[PDB]
């Protein structure tokens, strides 16, 4: 359990490799969902809650459109996974090798610094109000209905325009 | 011993969704005056054995133009999600007691999609593609709506965990205060199950059988699973929210015998409703809940804002 | 925090670099921008969860609706650009060389 | 760069409230009107020293403070306490509407022998 | 006739009983008798790890009253 | 602990089912069984071509629409705040521009799929 | 205004989902500002107690702060008890 | 567009920069540059055919890229001290990448390639907003943190657009990239002075704005898109002939011009701070933006080219432009240099 957040954090890192390797976008679309995934494990590991699960519901929200642009405007005979081309799979390989040395080495010469594989588990959790009620970070997300109003008038704004902007876009 | 109520929740759960298959086809039987199974087995409780065996010893296709890894995935995606929703529903005490859980059900069912979009996908066949972009059309369509919903009953619970919605309705039916809310939530629930009138992705007089077209044998069974045990899932979901069954906390065991007489009940409407309506045309879905639902889920929304501050009647955040 | 925070960064210079090294499919590249947002908005939450900073959480869900705002975008002018030349490859895209 | 000075162990020894959740809520409301001007003053020290080390002999006195007034309810209303914080320890949130019954038979003990 | 559906019905009306009443009864056994403890907040969880530490045995679950004092 | 131990079943129960599923039955493989299925003609081409999308607009609407009610989703705990004139008419002005959103896109028959 | 009601009546009969819509937004708007107990919806978040009310040093020019939680001085409750 | 459209696209472009320039927190300006971005794209793309298309897609890469960049800056120094506001204490790293990510914002070079092709693909009422309104917002935080930016890295990136705006320059005959050179040099020039006088930075971006403004409007009276298309000016619109030479002379910085002043001034300030190679260096490779500015003045008022038969018919036609705007930038523009003093402090 010391290793928790490092192994999750970790497989972030595989996610996002992946992804930059940009196989076809149904396989990139999966990618996300996975990291995005691993990246709500994250914030909830973190003593997060809200958060966490308003990323993932919008990713997946996100990539269910993505699905349907991509089975209509990027898509090719014999799509692309990772395995297919020796050269993206060399990389995929290589990446893993070089993130397990990168971060062997800079336990090696700092070994408290970026990376303190000594510690791991020590050093999540820093102060935690012990008998605190209102504390989980909805409660924070909701300021912008009283304490930062103007964080959500420009996100209103955002969306409003870009009904606008988007019909405007695809009108022929 | 919280191994032992992991197999108390799930095990009776596989069997109930096996006997919906038994209930479904006897009730569509009579209803469409024939008498449905009544051979294998008395009064055919055993067809759902039977049908179960038949499928896991039939051989499971492996078509030559597919893609293999995201084929095995879907169904195997398909029952872990749906076995997933049932750990927080407080039956009046959840396996898993989370504190944002109707948060997580909407994550959860949200992924559930995904397992029709990639094995339509990873078939590789057309009618399997025409499945998987239906399933895209269809969370469009209800998505925009369902935690909006959602969103309006809660601000009379005051927070996404499901326990707290027994103690809400500890007076009276959520339905009450919120039936134009649950008439809404109960249309697209038929939709997230893919059930008649929208059972879309499968869609059989028009695509064969959609997503799972080229699923055959012990694969085909679990997206099955999956479907049956959802439609309960959604279901006593419906119950615990609008129809808050009757809480004593020295009788919790009533309130289990009320939950599941209720969501019996809400089955059964399920297969009714299947036997009764035509099919919708799928563009015409998205018109139903962007032009009808939507505009009243949004006034609705506004309403239960307005509501709560008007009457003093904001609920405790604890 | 010390070794999550590297590796965030580290998912964020990928995503980055796949933005920059583009293939053919100008929706992989679109990808690539939801993998930066990502890992922005982890990077964003993890820090505010641990200095206990709550007025600071609107702050990442702002970035998602920018970040929606700007893929909604993105795909927009892919519609484009399939209209076009019938698919998203980006070699299509060199008319104005000259 | 300088020493951080800690009490020792036998600083910190203290005769300890150990009664568990349900006892403490069962009483919590004649505990703060009963022991209010010790504990007022022992938070008025912790806000305005903003250290715990300040505090310790302020901290020793709410302890005291909180065993005399237990040990008031042990040798007056202890069936009656006891049938009440039994009762509020069932439920999983230990919430006082469930024991109102209970309650009430603690609340006219205190207020007649105490 | 119609009411030859409801051994199915009674069949899957008994399965659906069994997770409430099951959970509801093996919280109750592993919680020294009582309902399981609902820890919403952090105030809640530091009350029940109080609990578990003046147990003497380790277990929230197991009270001490002013027989302790 | 818990929840990650339910979910292993599931994952767990899933897996073996398909293992079961594969392993279990007799196979007979070969070409014709195994090519793709289309009415008991062949494909005149890959099921991988592009599949045009006629409500492509309505879905990138979703997207914003998404992030509309992630906007409303801390209104459970906006609603305890003493800025009670505050909150009420922040929700209020997001709910109505989002009406007025889909009022204007509705409008513009951009609800109506392409032909 | 006639031809209005003959507009709202066509609406009614033949789009009702909309009329009831903007009825339910129009009500929404106008309920707190003629409800009498829209007020205590503030008040009742304001007396919920979330945190230690931390106490103050007596410098003896406070005839308005209590000694004792039961005092007569200080914020009383009354009207949300009777509420 | 329909008007609804027009206000709102309109509205949220003027928006975006002023949310920049007013915010105090750092997000609040990373979405201040959002709007711009989001908003100009269909004004980009509004007329709809494959070269539009081309340069508002380009647009979209290049700038949602540099956004994420820079929100990378926001969120590190956010980690290290607890702040949305960068500080002395920032680290350096963090710094040099806010300058990377800002400049190529900006287009300059080396990260320019795609500014020319964009206002090549592109209405010139578009362009124009493009090199002027949109150049604001990014300057605007890139003022903010002045003493805090690498005057290194500047001065590379300051010597590298002049240069390569210059050469860039040299081969054009489209005019729509002319003024993308244009910019890129300017822009250089702007970057050089920032990190000593930023009200220098100003005063350059303003002359180049009233210069760049009614230089657009010229090419917009009878679409001019070419060197051979403006070298019709003297059969089409010959009044013009005086103010478009004037204003090409003073783009390129010839005294007594107001565009010598922000050359002038750039240089005296990067003196006293014993930029002596780097001001040098400048201003010599400065006189080859004369050089292809002095070759279109010869093509429009100082020969005449060969004109066509159907021109005839346009002097038939009346024209209502330009509007009066055009004579009073075009004027102060070219003839305020006397009141030097009045514009630097
Ligand atoms: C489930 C277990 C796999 C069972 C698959 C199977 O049925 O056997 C096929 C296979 C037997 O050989 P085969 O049937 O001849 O292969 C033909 C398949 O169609 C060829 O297989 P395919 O068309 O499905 O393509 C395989 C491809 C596609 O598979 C996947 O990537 C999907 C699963 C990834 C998770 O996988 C890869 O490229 C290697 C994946 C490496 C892991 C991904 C790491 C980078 C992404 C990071 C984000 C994580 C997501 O094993
Ligand atoms: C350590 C790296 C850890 C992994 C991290 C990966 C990071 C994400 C990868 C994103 C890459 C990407 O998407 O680009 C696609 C880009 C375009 O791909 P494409 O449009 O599909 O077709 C061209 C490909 O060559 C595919 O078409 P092709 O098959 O015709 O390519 C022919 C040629 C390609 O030659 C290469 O192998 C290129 C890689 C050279 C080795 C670089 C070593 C890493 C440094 O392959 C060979 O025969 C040489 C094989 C022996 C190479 C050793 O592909 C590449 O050029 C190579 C991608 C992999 C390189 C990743 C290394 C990134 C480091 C930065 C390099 C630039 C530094 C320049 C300033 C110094
Ligand atoms: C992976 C194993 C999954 C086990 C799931 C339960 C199914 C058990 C019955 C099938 C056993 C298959 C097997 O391993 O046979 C030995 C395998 C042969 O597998 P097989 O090809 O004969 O599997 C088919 C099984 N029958 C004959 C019943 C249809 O032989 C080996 O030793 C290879 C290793
Ligand atoms: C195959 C893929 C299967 C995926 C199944 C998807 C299920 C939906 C997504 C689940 C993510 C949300 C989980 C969650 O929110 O639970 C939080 C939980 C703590 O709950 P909380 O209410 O905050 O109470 C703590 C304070 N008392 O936190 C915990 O109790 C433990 C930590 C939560 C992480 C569990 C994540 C689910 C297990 C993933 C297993 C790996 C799947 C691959
Ligand atoms: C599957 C298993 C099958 C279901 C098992 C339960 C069946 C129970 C059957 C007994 C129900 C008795 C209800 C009374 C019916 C007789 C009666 O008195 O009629 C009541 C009313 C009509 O009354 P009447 O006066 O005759 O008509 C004119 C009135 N204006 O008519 C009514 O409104 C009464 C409505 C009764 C509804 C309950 C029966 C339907 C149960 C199945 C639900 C759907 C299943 C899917
Ligand atoms: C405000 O943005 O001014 C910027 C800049 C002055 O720089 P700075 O001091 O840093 O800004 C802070 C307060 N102004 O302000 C400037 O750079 C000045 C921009 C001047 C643009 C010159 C264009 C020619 C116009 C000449 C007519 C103006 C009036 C001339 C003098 C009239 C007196 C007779
Ligand atoms: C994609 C998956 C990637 C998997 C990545 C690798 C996962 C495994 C992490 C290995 C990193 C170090 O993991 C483990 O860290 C803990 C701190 O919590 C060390 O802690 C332990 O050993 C070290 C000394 O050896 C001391 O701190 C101490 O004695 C003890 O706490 C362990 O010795 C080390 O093995
Ligand atoms: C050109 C387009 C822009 C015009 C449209 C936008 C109009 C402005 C609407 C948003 C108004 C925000 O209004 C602003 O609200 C905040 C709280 O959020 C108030 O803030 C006040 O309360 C907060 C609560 O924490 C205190 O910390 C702060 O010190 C105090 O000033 C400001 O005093 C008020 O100015
Ligand atoms: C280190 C290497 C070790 C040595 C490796 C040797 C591997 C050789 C594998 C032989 C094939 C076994 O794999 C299995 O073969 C059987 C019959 O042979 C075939 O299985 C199926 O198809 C054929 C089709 O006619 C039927 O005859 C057969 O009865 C049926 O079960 C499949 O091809 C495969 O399911
Ligand atoms: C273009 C978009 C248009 C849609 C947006 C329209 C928003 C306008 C909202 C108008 C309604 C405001 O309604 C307003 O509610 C607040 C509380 O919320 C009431 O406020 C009342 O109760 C509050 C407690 O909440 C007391 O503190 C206050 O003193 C009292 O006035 C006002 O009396 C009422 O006027
Ligand atoms: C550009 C800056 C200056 C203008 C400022 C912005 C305010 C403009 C006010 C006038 C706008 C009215 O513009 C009007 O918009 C509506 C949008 O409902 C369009 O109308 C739209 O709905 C009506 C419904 O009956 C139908 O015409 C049709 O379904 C659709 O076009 C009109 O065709 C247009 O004429
Ligand atoms: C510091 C000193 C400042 C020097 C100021 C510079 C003055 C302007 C120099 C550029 C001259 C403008 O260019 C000059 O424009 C006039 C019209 O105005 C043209 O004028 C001539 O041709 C045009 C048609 O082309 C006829 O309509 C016009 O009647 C005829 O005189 C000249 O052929 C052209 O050469």
């Amino acid at each position: 359990m010391n290793n928790y957040i490092f192994v999750l954090s970790s497989l972030f890192l595989v996610g996002c490799l992946g992804l930059a390797l940009k196989p076809s976008p149904i396989y990139g679309g999966l990618g996300l969902i996975v990291s995005g995934f691993v990246g709500c494990l994250m914030v909830l590991g973190f003593g997060g809650s809200f958060l966490g699960l308003m990323v993932f519901l919008i990713y997946l929200g996100g990539m269910l459109v993505v699905f349907g642009y991509t089975t209509a405007m990027a898509t090719e005979e014999y799509p692309e996974t990772w395995g297919s081309n020796w050269l993206i799979l060399g990389f995929l390989v290589l990446g893993v090798i070089m993130e397990v040395f990168l971060i062997c080495v800079l336990n090696y010469y700092d070994e408290v610094g970026v990376i303190n594989l000594d510690g791991l588990g020590d050093w999540l959790m820093y102060e935690v109000d012990d008998v605190g009620v209102m504390l989980e970070g909805g409660i924070g997300v909701a300021a912008m209905y009283s304490c930062a109003t103007w964080m959500m008038v420009v996100a209103g704004w955002s969306l409003f325009a870009g009904i606008f902007i988007i019909i405007e876009i695809t009108r022929d | 011993m919280f191994f032992i109520n992991i197999l108390t929740l799930l095990v009776p759960i596989l069997i109930a969704m096996a006997f919906l298959t038994l209930v479904e086809r006897k009730i569509l039987g009579y209803m469409q005056l024939r008498k449905g199974p009544n051979i294998v087995g008395p009064y055919g409780i055993l067809q759902p054995f039977a049908d179960a065996m038949k499928l896991f010893m039939k051989e499971p296709m492996r078509p030559l133009t597919t893609s293999m890894s995201l084929f095995i995935i879907a169904p195997t995606l398909s029952l872990t999600l749906a076995l997933s929703l049932w750990v927080p529903l407080p039956m009046p005490h959840p396996l898993i007691n989370l504190n944002l859980g109707i948060l997580f059900i909407l994550a959860t069912s949200s992924l559930s999609v995904y397992s029709i979009l990639w094995s339509g996908w990873a078939s590789n066949s057309k009618y399997s593609l025409f499945g998987a972009l239906r399933a895209v059309a269809q969370t469009i369509s209800y998505e925009v709506t369902m935690a909006i919903i959602l969103l309006s009953v809660l601000l009379m619970n005051g927070s996404y965990s499901l326990q707290t919605l027994i103690t809400t309705q500890e007076h009276m039916w959520l339905l009450l205060p919120a039936w134009p809310m649950a008439m809404m939530w109960f249309i697209s629930t038929l939709a997230e199950t893919n059930r008649a009138p929208f059972d879309l992705t499968e869609g059989e007089s028009e695509l064969v059988s959609g997503f799972n077209v080229e699923y055959a044998a012990g694969p085909f069974a679990l997206f099955f699973m999956a479907e049956y045990t959802n439609i309960i899932l959604m279901n006593a979901l419906t119950t615990i929210i609008f129809l808050g069954p009757l809480y004593y906390i020295n009788l919790p065991e009533l309130y289990s015998t009320n939950f599941m007489m209720e969501a019996l009940l809400l089955s059964s409407t399920f297969l009714w409703i299947r036997a009764s309506y035509p099919r919708f045309r799928y563009d015409q879905l998205m018109h139903l809940l962007w032009k009808n639902f939507l505009p009243l889920t949004l006034a609705l929304c506004m309403w239960h804002i307005s509501l709560p501050i008007f009457t003093a009647g904001v609920p405790p955040y604890m | 925090m010390p070794s999550t925070f590297f590796n965030l960064t580290m998912a964020f210079s990928l995503s980055l670099l796949g933005t920059l090294m583009f293939r053919s499919h100008l929706m992989s590249t679109l990808l690539c921008l939801e993998g930066m947002v990502l890992s922005l908005f982890i990077m964003t939450s993890v820090t505010s969860l641990n200095s206990n900073s709550m007025s600071s959480m609107p702050i990442p869900i702002t970035i998602l609706v920018f970040a929606a705002c700007e893929a909604a975008v993105g795909l927009a002018l892919l519609v484009k650009v399939s209209n076009t030349y019938g698919t998203d490859y980006v070699q299509n895209l060199n008319l104005l060389q000259c | 760069p300088g020493i951080v000075e800690l009490p020792t162990l036998e600083e910190l020894k203290v005769e300890e409230v150990k009664v568990s959740s349900a006892v403490l809520k069962a009483a919590a409301h004649h505990y703060g009107a009963q022991c209010d001007k010790t504990n007022k003053e022992f938070m008025l020290c912790r806000w305005e020293e903003k250290d715990p080390r300040r505090c310790l002999k302020e901290g020793k006195l709410v302890n005291g403070c909180a065993l005399n007034f237990f040990r008031q309810i042990k040798s007056h209303c202890a069936e009656p306490f006891t049938e009440y914080w039994t009762c509020l320890d069932y439920s999983n949130m230990q919430l006082f509407r469930h024991c109102r019954q209970q309650q009430a038979k603690f609340d006219q003990c205190v207020l007649d022998k105490l | 006739m119609w009411f030859e559906i409801l051994p199915g019905l009674a069949i899957m009306g008994v399965c659906l009983v069994i997770p409430g009443v099951s959970t509801a009864y093996i919280h109750k056994f592993t919680n020294g008798g009582k309902e399981k403890r609902v820890a919403r907040v952090q105030y809640q969880w530091y009350l029940m790890e109080r609990d578990r530490r003046i147990s003497g045995v380790n277990r929230y679950y197991v009270s001490k009253g002013l027989e302790n004092i | 602990m818990n929840l990650y131990t339910v979910i292993f079943i599931n994952i767990l129960l899933s897996l073996t089912l398909i293992l079961v599923a594969f392993w279990l039955p007799q196979m007979n493989l070969y070409s014709e069984k195994a090519n793709p299925y289309e009415c008991g003609f062949d494909p005149t081409s890959s099921a991988r071509l592009p599949f045009s999308m006629k409500f492509f607009l309505v879905a990138i609407t979703f997207l914003l629409f998404d992030l509309e009610i992630a906007l409303l989703l801390p209104l459970p705990w906006a609603i305890q705040t003493i800025k009670t004139s505050t909150m009420m008419i922040m929700a209020f002005i997001l709910v109505t521009i989002l009406s007025l959103g889909l009022a204007y896109e509705w409008t513009q028959k951009g609800l109506e799929w392409t032909e | 205004a006639g031809r209005i009601s003959a507009f709202l009546k066509n609406a009614w009969a033949k789009e009702p989902v909309l009329v009831v819509s903007f009825s339910v937004w129009g009500l929404a708007i106008i309920m707190p500002m003629i409800s009498p107990y829209t007020k205590y919806a503030s008040m009742i978040n304001k007396a919920t107690p979330y945190n230690y009310p931390v106490p103050v040093r007596d410098d003896g020019n406070m005839p308005d702060v209590p000694s004792h939680p039961q005092d007569p001085l200080g914020p009383s409750l009354d009207w949300l008890k009777n509420l | 567009m329909n008007p609804i459209t027009l206000a709102i696209i309109y509205f949220t472009i003027f928006l975006g920069p002023v949310i920049t320039m007013s915010s105090t927190n750092l997000m609040l300006m990373w979405v201040g540059l959002e709007f711009s971005l989001l908003a100009i794209i269909p004004m980009l793309i509004n007329k709809k055919n494959p070269r539009s298309t081309e340069a508002a897609t380009k647009y979209f890469v290049t700038q949602a890229t540099a956004s994420m960049i820079i929100l990378l800056a926001i969120v590190l120094n956010y980690k290290q001290l607890g702040t949305w506001m960068f500080q002395q204490q920032t680290n350096g790293l963090i710094l040099n990448m806010t300058l990377m990510a800002l400049s190529m914002k900006l287009g300059l070079a080396p990260f320019h390639f795609w500014l020319p092709e964009v206002t090549q693909g592109i209405p010139l009422h578009m362009g124009l907003i493009l090199l002027t309104w949109q150049k604001i917002a990014p300057l605007s935080i890139l003022i903010q943190i002045y003493p805090l930016l690498n005057s290194t890295i500047i001065l590379m990136l300051a010597i590298t657009s002049i240069f390569m705006g210059a050469w860039g320059g040299l081969n054009q005959t489209q005019m729509r990239k002319i003024m993308a050179y244009s910019s890129i040099a300017h822009m250089g020039w702007m970057l050089a002075i920032l990190p000593y006088n930023p009200s220098l930075t100003l005063l350059n971006l303003m002359i180049y704005i009233i210069l760049t403004a009614p230089m657009f409007m010229a090419l917009m009276l009878n679409n001019s898109m070419t060197i051979n298309s403006i070298s019709l000016l003297w059969n089409k619109t010959p009044a013009m002939l005086t103010m478009i030479s004037l204003m090409l002379l003073s783009l390129g910085g010839l005294p007594p011009l107001t565009g010598f002043l922000p050359k002038w001034i750039i240089i005296t300030e990067l003196m006293k701070n014993n930029c002596l190679i780097m001001a040098t260096l400048m201003a010599m490779m400065a006189l080859l933006n004369l050089f292809f500015y002095t070759r279109l003045i010869y093509s429009t008022s100082l020969t005449m080219f060969p004109t066509n038969n159907n021109s005839k018919m346009m002097t038939h036609q009346t024209k209502t432009k330009p509007n009066l705007m055009f004579s009073t930038l075009a004027i102060m523009s070219t003839m305020t240099l006397p009141l030097a003093p009045q514009l630097i402090t």
